[PDB]
DNA sequence: GATACGAATCTTTTTTTCCGTATAGCCGTAGC
DNA sequence: GCTACGGCTATACGG
DNA sequence: GATTCGTATC
């Protein structure tokens, strides 16, 4: 049919989980018509698009939505000219008259909503043009900005738009949703499973749902009818096995450049991601009590520098080798 | 239909006496109006300080009923290129007054987004037709304006809103909406406002939405922190105490527990720790440098994103290493 | 043609170098209706593209390899003609950002909008070449058009892939085979075409000289076979790419001579390598690793070399002109070795 | 490589009008045109290689004399000529009879880049005024001719509409219906509608909608058929419809649009086909 | 005759506005 | 007296 | 602005 991420997308504002504050504000906005300009920001896969789509569904319904909603994302041109003509013309438009069915089954607010998804990719000039467009036509048009990086939104727009931070979906946040999805999809797992899934999927429910779907597909292919263990979850998540990490730590402990270089070459021959192994090394070194305070401070700074370098799309091999060499000389 | 509006565009001042905070600027422009002479005004300040509201109320006060034809307002939403400045602005500030005498008012909202050629053409229009037309320039960044344009414009600085203006506006909003606010929540709201009225209005609207039943219910600091998702001062103090005094494992545990209790963001904790450490007395001057530099790169990396736990451990290690210089 | 595509496993069951990955692919292909977007990451030359083609054959049946090469025209914001080649096939599309530079956003935008209008699988080779804007369009394109399109992109070192895309995909790892498996594949090749093969040790030598690369090992085997008059010798020399030899000579010159004139000669060598269209990131990688195999350098020199390599490859990733960072890295190595 | 032909407009009106319409269409479409002089027919091709292609077939019986000889297969002489020079020559020759005459137009291929010696006579009033012209052309190679082919059209969802002849009662009304969308200045896309007979011209945009519909009688020679095309091609279709009595419209669902014009010379019939690609997807 | 002076060489492939041309639409006059 | 076509002009496009 | 070669002048 459809992937579990799109199959279990929330339809109402009640299905959205762990984001209680924004959901409650939008629900009280349903009973009123003083909804302000919203700025949805947070980690990826936290449910901002799902929340805005659910609110849009509840406000107008399937019929008035096509006439009362304009959606622009990163897949379409959003230059200064586009903002100055299309957005301004849509905001200047008169609100469409609801039908009897719409006015009898939906609140039908006297405004319309312009949704600008992936607003972090918008240039500063477009936002500057957007400022007075939202301010002048606030009583006839509402604006929603969705992004992951708040700093990419200019200060005047962050001032005009109400800020709604979306919390990262940890284990306790989305364990109920994952359990509901597993029960509805008939997935059997051991105790502690789906918790390792939400731990690996740090602040992401989409990745956790995809991992659960992949584990279920693997179990169905096996056909043994056995519960999914945490070992399989870590394997298809890309988590380095603990034996390999232990060997990495042991070879780092002996500060030999040649042995470390050979083992790093063999390790990157296995295709392991540098980000995951760096996170695992960070967890191992910070968690372990065999190291003193100075070593922990230096290792934290080194891991921060390595993570920042890796996030810039650099070479995984060079960064991992340099990090391990620096650890061996600590 | 003012009840169908966001609180930011619901309490926009209509008269000059409804604008709080900038008492000096309001008094100066009122004296200008009463004397009958108005120079080429230039309003500068951070967003939300009340420049557009002030100039709109001033124009309404000058032209009570002829605001439609005596005021030409252009902003970044409309094209303000060389051709628009050459034709439309000149045509407006080239004809005589209709019947109101006085002068014609041209407001250039967000003039920092205008091109340099447009400002170069505008300076001669400003200095040429000043007998019957006065220009007002609003901008948040003065570096994007031509120095000649700043030379021919009288500069007015809009300071961030002081405490008392925020208290008065919040009291007016509470009276209008029949809402209650605890003094602790009042202090929390002003601190997060950062001299911005729009932030205060948005947070107040979100807090009224947060309450299950708006009347008979007070808004406490817990409501503020739950609606806006900001760390409590007690949480920041506990995190700083754990980082500064406790060992590495328990400090990491405390940071993780504090962050997972309410879903707090690491950048908010970083800002809180920066604000608290500014009040600290450091006798080495190297701890200050280490703290500022390490926290700056950590904040920048958070802005670009990455591993969150690694960034938190980096914050803890940076604070510990910086405070190791105080020996 | 060449032996690389002569013995390319067309079917899913013909893949015999990963085993567990083959089982996982069979699990994915059991029910293709719920197949999500796939992202394959691993060492270059492992066979990720072969796995993708085998999966597509396992889903849509034989016929995916019936490639027609087409010519497409695109226009950017300004008036411009973009002659992008499209290698489409039944229920399969191929897009690569190699030919197109910063204009890679509008081409993928138009192509995915047209194809997205059962589903049609789209393959994006070298997913790391996108400039963080095609990715911005792609995340919404696959999130909203998941019903009528599926995205399967292969890549190596997926660090420059943005977080939302990685969150929107299934992460599939393709480790490189061991030396024994490469030797077994070469043995099958030479059984299909007899090459004398005096000693089994030379197959292991070829496998070890490729660092887990099937394509490089097969190219080496074919080169030695054709040069040695359809035969093989135990003492036959190991053939290596020309730019590898040039980088090794550059490393030898850097180790021997450390001066400004030697710096200018190194700059000329780097300019020749750049003119040969070799990416500067892997140039820095190979130069750094060739410096580390020098036996006359102590541990402090190697640590300084690797630190400068990390700093300068980050700078090259955040840079515009690649010659500045390469020259800086070489000069730093020279100033550290002296 | 010996090409020579003679055209007499007054002797045969209909085929001369067909040739003039083809020249006007290829001139209005784009600069330069492809003249394929096969031994039994002349094909005039305008290949931009989204923009449309015009494929007009002119039989050899149209011209009074059609000696075509070349070393290529079936004496295929292919040439590229500027339409503007040919259009000017044809306008001069048309005004020659308009002022009163019956002289023939002799065309010879006089010398890869060559020129046609289009010479004719004119008599003012009993004076002899020889009009001589030389239009520079290039000679397309044999393989280059093979690279140009008429695009075949699938019939899986393609549906034919027999547009009314312009000489009939409904012809003027249908011409007005076709040109009803041309009076809008800010139109670039026309989205056609046929459900299974009606022809609807729909121009939907951000803040305005258009619903031109044909309520008159129509025939389909022997299900929804929608295709959105540019306005400039629709102008060419309207121009072709006025000059041809037998006009056939073919609409493919989200694939293409075909404007077929036929001149019944019976004798081989002269036909004009204007293949139009959809400007964008439904 | 020594020196100051001069020549030759050391080199290249998004957004706004503006200048001139293309083109379609409309009005005025010759002809049917 | 009406229509067709040529000349003049306003507007969009391109580089 | 630097180098190298050639003239006119002191
Ligand atoms: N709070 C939530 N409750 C239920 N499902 C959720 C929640 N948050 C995320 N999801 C699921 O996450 C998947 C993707 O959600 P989206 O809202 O489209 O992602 P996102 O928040 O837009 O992140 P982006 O697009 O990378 S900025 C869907 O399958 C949702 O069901
Ligand atoms: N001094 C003030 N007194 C009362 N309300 C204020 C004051 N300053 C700002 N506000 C409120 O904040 C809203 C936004 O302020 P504006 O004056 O419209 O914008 P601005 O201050 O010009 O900031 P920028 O630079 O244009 S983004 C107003 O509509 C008022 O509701
Ligand atoms: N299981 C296998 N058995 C034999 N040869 C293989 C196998 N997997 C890959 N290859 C060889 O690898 C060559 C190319 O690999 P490729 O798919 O280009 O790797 P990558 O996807 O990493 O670029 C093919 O010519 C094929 O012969
Ligand atoms: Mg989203
Ligand atoms: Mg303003």
């Amino acid at each position: 049919q459809q992937p579990w991420v799109e199959k279990y997308r929330p339809k109402n504002l009640d299905e959205v989980t762990a984001q209680d504050h924004a959901v409650t504000v939008l629900k009280k906005t349903l009973k009123s018509a003083n909804l302000p300009h919203m700025l949805f920001y947070g980690p990826p896969g936290t449910g901002k698009t799902s929340t805005i789509l659910a609110l849009t569904k509840e406000l107008y319904g399937p019929d008035l939505m096509k006439s009362r909603i304009l959606e622009l994302n990163a897949s379409d041109e959003r230059g200064i000219s586009i903002v100055r003509e299309k957005v301004k013309n849509f905001a200047r438009l008169t609100v469409s008259k609801p039908s009897k069915h719409d006015l009898e089954n939906y609140p039908c607010p006297p405004y319309k909503i312009i949704i600008l998804d992936e607003a972090d990719s918008m240039t500063a000039d477009a936002q500057s043009a957007l400022r007075r467009t939202m301010e002048t036509y606030s009583g006839v048009t509402r604006f929603c900005l969705i992004c992951n990086y708040v700093t990419r939104i200019i200060d005047p727009l962050a001032s005009r738009c109400s800020k709604f931070r979306f919390k990262a979906l940890d284990a306790s946040n989305a364990i109920d949703r994952l359990r509901f999805i597993s029960e509805q999809e008939n997935v059997k797992c051991d105790d502690g499973v789906l918790e390792r899934i939400l731990d690996i999927s740090a602040g992401d429910l989409r990745r956790g749902i995809t991992l659960l779907q992949s584990a279920s597909k693997g179990a169905q292919y096996l056909g043994d009818g056995k519960n999914i263990t945490s070992t399989q979850v870590e394997e298809l998540a890309g988590v380095v096995p603990h034996d390999i990490l232990i060997e990495i730590v042991e070879k780092v402990k002996s500060g030999d450049f040649d042995e470390i270089k050979k083992y790093v070459n063999t390790f990157m021959k296995s295709g392991w991601s540098a980000a995951s192994v760096v996170n695992q090394l960070h967890e191992y070194y910070i968690t372990n009590d065999n190291f003193d305070t100075n070593f922990k401070n230096q290792i934290s700074w080194l891991l921060f520098t390595t993570d920042s370098r890796l996030n810039n799309g650099t070479n995984e091999h060079i960064q991992l080798l340099n990090l391990l060499v620096k650890i061996s000389q600590l | 239909s003012k009840e169908n509006l966001p609180w930011v565009e619901k309490y926009r001042p209509e008269t000059l006496d409804e604008v709080y905070g900038q008492n000096e600027v309001i008094t100066t422009v009122r004296k200008f109006v009463d004397e009958g002479k108005l120079p080429h005004l230039l309003f500068y300040g951070p967003p939300g300080t009340g420049k557009t509201s002030t100039i709109v109320a001033l124009a309404r006060e000058i032209y009570g009923k002829n605001y439609s034809n005596m005021v030409l307002e252009l902003n970044a939403s409309d094209d303000r290129g060389i051709d628009v400045v050459r034709n439309q602005i000149k045509d407006f500030a080239s004809t005589r007054q209709i019947f109101s005498k006085g002068f014609k008012l041209i407001i250039l909202d967000e003039a920092d987004a205008m091109t340099n050629a447009a400002q170069n053409a505008l300076r001669r229009v400003i200095e040429r037709y000043t007998k019957n037309t006065r220009f007002c320039v609003l901008a948040n960044y003065a570096h994007k304006l031509t120095p000649a344009l700043l030379s021919r414009c009288t500069r007015f600085r809009f300071q961030p809103l002081p405490q008392e203006a925020i208290e008065r506006r919040i009291a007016n909003v509470l009276v209008h909406e029949k809402l209650k606010l605890s003094p602790n929540a009042e202090k929390a709201l002003i601190e997060l406002s950062n001299g911005d009225m729009r932030r205060v209005l948005n947070v107040l609207q979100s807090c009224k939405a947060t309450l299950d039943n708006p009347d008979e219910d007070e808004i406490s600091d817990d409501v503020i922190y739950e609606c806006c998702g900001a760390p409590r001062p007690s949480d920041l103090k506990a995190v700083l105490k754990s980082i500064l005094e406790d060992d590495w494992g328990t400090a990491h545990y405390t940071l993780n527990k504090v962050r997972s209790a309410k879903g707090l963001a690491l950048i908010d904790l970083i800002e809180g720790i920066v604000k608290i450490l500014e009040d600290y007395e450091l006798q080495n001057e190297e701890t200050r440098v280490h703290l500022l530099t390490k926290l700056a790169d950590i904040e920048y990396s958070i802005s670009k994103g990455g591993n969150d736990q690694i960034q938190g451990s980096a914050v803890i290690g940076a604070i510990k290493a910086s405070f190791e210089n105080e020996t | 043609s060449l032996w690389v595509d002569k013995y390319r496993p067309k079917s899913l069951n013909a893949l015999s170098h990963n085993e567990e990955l083959t089982n996982f692919l069979k699990s994915l292909s059991d029910q293709p209706r719920d197949l999500p977007h796939l992202l394959l990451y691993g060492p270059n030359g492992t066979g990720k593209k072969t796995r993708c083609m085998a999966l597509l054959e396992s889903i849509f049946g034989p016929g995916v390899y019936r490639l027609k090469i087409d010519v497409r025209q695109f226009v950017t914001a300004s008036n411009r003609k973009l002659e992008l080649n499209v290698v489409s096939s039944p229920y399969h599309l191929e897009i690569t950002p190699s030919d197109m530079g910063n204009n890679d956003r509008i081409v993928i935008q138009e192509l995915l909008k047209e194809v997205a209008q059962r589903y049609k699988c789209v393959i994006i080779n070298e997913a790391n070449s996108l400039t963080k804007d095609a990715q911005a369009a792609l995340r919404r394109t696959m999130e909203k058009y998941s019903k009528n399109i599926r995205l399967i992109m292969v890549c190596d070192s997926m660090s420059p892939i943005i977080a939302p895309i990685k969150s929107r995909c299934l992460l599939i790892r393709c480790p490189a085979p061991s030396d024994s498996e490469i030797s077994t594949i070469l043995s099958d090749v030479v059984t299909n075409e007899r090459i004398q093969l005096e000693t089994k040790d030379i197959l292991k030598r070829i496998a070890q000289a490729s660092n887990g690369n099937l394509r490089v090992s097969l190219l080496m085997l074919e080169s030695m076979a054709l040069n040695n008059e359809l035969a093989l010798k135990s003492s036959s020399p190991i053939i290596k790419p020309d730019w590898i030899i040039v980088i090794h000579k550059l490393t030898r010159k850097i180790v021997k001579e450390r001066s400004v004139n030697s710096l200018i000669e190194c700059r000329a060598v780097l300019y020749d390598l750049l003119a040969h269209c070799i990416p500067a990131n892997i140039i820095l990688k190979e130069l750094t690793f060739s410096l580390l195999d020098v036996e006359t350098l102590n541990t402090t020199n190697k640590s300084s070399i690797i630190e400068y390599s990390s700093v300068f490859d980050e700078r090259l990733s955040l840079g515009n002109k690649a010659i500045f960072h390469l020259e800086g890295f070489i000069a730093k190595v020279m100033c550290c070795l002296d | 490589m010996k090409l020579k032909l003679i055209v007499n407009g007054c002797e045969a009106p209909d085929d001369y009008k067909l040739l003039r319409t083809t020249i006007n269409t290829v001139a209005s479409l784009r600069k330069t045109a492809i003249l394929r002089f096969n031994s039994e027919r002349l094909t005039i091709i305008s290949t931009p290689k989204d923009t449309g292609q015009l494929w007009c077939t002119i039989p050899h019986d149209v011209f009074r004399l059609y000696t075509v000889i070349s070393a290529r297969e079936l004496n295929t002489i292919t040439m590229e000529c500027n339409c503007d020079s040919l259009l000017s020559v044809f306008k001069r020759y048309d005004r020659v009879m308009n002022q009163g005459s019956s002289s023939n137009m002799t065309i010879k291929l006089q010398s890869p880049i060559c020129a046609l010696g289009i010479t004719f006579e004119e008599i003012v009033h009993n004076k002899v005024i020889m009009h001589s012209f030389k239009v520079p052309v290039k000679l397309l190679f044999r393989a280059q001719d093979t690279r140009i082919q008429e695009p075949m059209i699938n019939y899986i969802q393609l549906m034919m509409y027999k547009l009314p002849p312009i000489s009939g009662e409904f012809g003027s009304a249908f011409h007005g219906f076709i040109r009803r969308v041309e009076r809008y200045s800010n139109v670039n896309h026309i989205h056609l509608m046929g459900v299974k007979v009606e022809l609807k011209i729909i121009v939907n945009e951000l803040d305005w909608h258009l619903e031109i519909c044909w309520n008159g009688p129509l025939d389909s020679v022997i299900s929804t058929h929608e295709v959105i095309i540019r306005c400039k091609d629709w102008k060419v279709c309207s121009k072709l419809y006025a000059a041809f009595e037998e006009v056939v419209l073919a609409i493919s669902h989200d694939e293409s649009c075909v404007f077929h014009c036929s001149l019944d010379r019976g004798r081989e019939r002269g036909q004009i086909i204007y293949y139009i690609a959809r400007s964008k997807g439904l």
